C-alpha cells in the first residue's frame, strides 16, 4: 500500500500533546481508502497515512496540514497554555 | 456557568457566549457563492478557517468574558459536512485545552431546538426543524427528542435553495431569503406535486417537476420565476404543516415551534400559525438573529448539556456527518 | 527543529520531503512557514 509518513516539531511537549489531543479524534472521511494514524512523543507530532489510492492520499495530507495550520495559529493567539 | 459555543456545520459559522439564559455574544459570518451555484464542502472548510479566530475574539470581547470565565466549550459535533465540522472542532479542542476547560460536543439539531426554547419560551410544543440539511417533526418524550417524521430524500431547505439555482437567484443574503421576496410578488398558482407519506414527507420530486416547469419558462414564459417561488412554497410549506398537525393531533401539544434556518420564513409562519389558529394551538418562531445557525444555539445546548453532567473527552470528541437528533439523552429535561 | 515527510509507494521506492532556526524570532511564525513549504511539496510529489 501507499504510504506517507509526517513528523512535526512544537516549541514544547505540551503543545505538542494539545494538537494530538485536537487532530487525532476525527475519523478519515474515506477510511476503507485512506487510514491515519497519530502519535506523539516528546515534541514531535508523527503522523503516519495507509491508502490504496494515490490522488485520495494527497488529499488526506493537504487536508490535514489545513487542520494542522489552523491548530497552530489558535495556539499562537490564544495561548499559552494555562498551568494545570 | 458562561458558555462558548462554536458552529460551523453548513455555509454559517459562527461563535456564541451564554451566559445563565442570557446571549452575551453571537457574531456570525456567511460564505455566499456566485447564483447558479452551491456551497462545496472545501471551499467553505477553507472560509471557516479564514474567519474562525476572527469570531472568537470577537465573541470574547462583545461578551465581557475573558478565557477562565468562560466554564465549558460547546461545538457541533454533527450533523453537517464533513470539512466544515473538522475545522470548527480542531479549534474548539485546542481552546478547551490551552485554558484547560472541559469540552462537550452538541447535536445540531438539538442546539437549534434548545435555542428556539429559550428565546421563544415555549413549554412542550411539537417541534418542526427545517433548514437546507434537516427536516423532521420532533417531540420530547422520556430524554429524547423523538422523530415522529421526516424527508425520506432531501430538506426543504435543500429543495428552496437549490430551485434558486436553477432559476440563477442570488445566493445573499441566502437563497432562501430571495426565494421569499420573489414569492411576495407571485401571482400565479402553478400546480405541483404533494407528497405527504402519513407523517413522512418527500421533495425530490416536487424539486424535478419544478425543474422541468422553469426550463419550460425560459423557452415559452407562459408563467414568471417570481409565479414559480410562491407556488414553490404554497406547495412545500402546506405539506410542512400537514405532518406538524399530524403529530400535534397525536400527541395533543397546544403548542408549535419552528426551528432551523426554514423558520425564518414569514410565510410558512404565517401558514403554521393559521393551521395552529384553527386547532386553539400557539405558534413560537424565533428571529433572524437565531433561526439561522448560530454558535449561541451550541453555546445553549451546551449549557443544558455541562450543568446535567454531559462532558466529551477528547478521544471522544470525533465528529460525525450523521448524527441523529434521538440518540442524544436528554438528561436535563424530566 | 525540521518537518519531514515520507513517501513509500506499492513499488518499495522511498521519497523524501524536509522543510528547513530557533533563534529571536516567533516560533509558531516559523511552524506555519514550514506548514505551508510541506503543502508545496507534497502538491509538488504527488502531482506527476
Ligand atoms: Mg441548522
Amino acid at each position: 500500500p501507499h504510504i506517507f509518513t509526517l513528523s512535526v516539531p512544537f516549541p514544547t511537549p505540551l503543545e505538542a500533546e494539545i494538537a494530538h489531543g485536537s487532530l487525532a479524534p476525527d475519523a478519515e472521511p474515506h477510511q476503507r481508502v485512506v487510514g491515519k494514524d497519530l502519535t506523539v512523543s516528546g515534541r514531535i507530532l508523527v503522523v503516519r497515512w495507509k491508502a490504496e489510492d494515490c490522488r485520495l492520499l494527497r488529499i488526506s495530507v493537504i487536508n490535514f496540514l489545513d487542520q494542522l495550520s489552523l491548530v497552530v495559529r489558535t495556539m499562537q493567539r490564544f495561548g499559552p497554555p494555562v498551568s494545570r | 456557568p458562561a458558555v462558548l459555543g462554536f458552529e460551523g456545520s453548513a455555509n454559517k459559522i459562527g461563535v456564541g457566549v451564554v451566559r445563565d439564559g442570557k446571549v452575551l455574544a453571537n457574531p456570525r459570518r456567511t460564505y455566499v457563492t456566485p447564483p447558479g451555484t452551491g456551497f462545496l464542502p472545501g471551499d467553505t472548510a477553507r472560509h471557516h478557517r479564514a474567519v474562525i479566530l476572527d469570531l472568537l475574539q470577537e465573541a470574547l470581547t462583545e461578551s465581557g468574558l475573558t478565557s477562565q470565565d468562560i466554564d465549558c466549550i460547546a461545538y457541533t459535533k454533527g450533523p453537517g459536512m464533513g470539512a466544515p465540522l473538522v475545522s470548527v472542532a480542531v479549534v474548539a479542542r485546542t481552546v478547551a485545552q490551552l485554558w484547560n476547560k472541559p469540552l462537550v460536543g452538541v447535536n445540531h439539531c438539538i442546539g437549534h431546538i434548545e435555542m428556539g426554547r429559550l428565546i421563544t419560551g415555549a413549554t412542550s410544543p411539537t417541534v418542526l426543524y427545517v433548514s437546507g440539511g434537516n427536516t423532521q417533526v420532533i417531540a420530547y418524550s422520556e430524554h429524547r427528542y423523538r422523530i415522529f417524521g421526516e424527508t425520506i430524500d432531501i430538506a426543504v431547505g435543500n429543495c428552496l435553495d437549490r430551485f434558486a439555482r436553477v432559476l440563477k437567484i442570488s445566493n445573499d443574503p441566502s437563497p432562501g431569503y430571495n426565494i421569499e421576496q420573489m414569492a411576495k410578488r407571485g401571482k400565479k398558482l402553478v400546480e405541483l406535486p404533494y407528497t405527504v407519506k402519513g407523517m413522512d414527507v418527500s421533495f425530490s420530486g416536487i424539486l424535478s417537476f419544478i425543474e422541468d416547469v422553469a426550463h419550460r419558462m425560459l423557452a415559452t414564459g407562459e408563467c414568471t420565476p417570481e409565479d414559480l417561488c410562491f407556488s414553490l412554497q404554497e406547495t412545500v410549506f402546506a405539506m410542512l404543516v400537514e405532518i406538524t398537525e399530524r403529530a400535534m393531533a397525536h400527541c395533543g401539544s397546544q403548542e408549535a415551534l419552528i426551528v432551523g434556518g426554514v423558520g425564518c420564513n414569514v410565510r410558512l409562519q404565517e401558514m403554521m400559525a393559521t393551521m395552529c389558529q384553527e386547532r386553539g394551538a400557539r405558534l413560537f418562531a424565533t428571529d433572524e438573529r437565531f433561526c439561522i445557525d448560530n454558535g449561541a444555539m451550541i453555546a445553549q445546548a451546551g449549557w443544558e448539556m455541562f450543568r446535567a453532567g454531559h462532558r466529551t473527552p477528547l478521544s471522544d470528541s470525533g465528529v460525525t456527518q450523521r448524527y441523529r437528533t434521538d440518540e442524544v439523552e436528554v438528561t436535563w429535561r424530566d | 527543529m525540521e518537518l519531514l515527510g515520507e513517501y513509500v509507494g506499492q513499488e518499495g521506492k522511498p521519497q523524501k520531503l524536509r522543510v528547513s532556526a530557533p533563534g529571536d524570532g516567533d516560533p509558531f511564525q516559523g511552524l506555519l512557514s514550514g506548514v505551508a513549504q510541506m503543502k508545496d511539496m507534497v502538491t509538488e510529489l504527488f502531482d506527476p
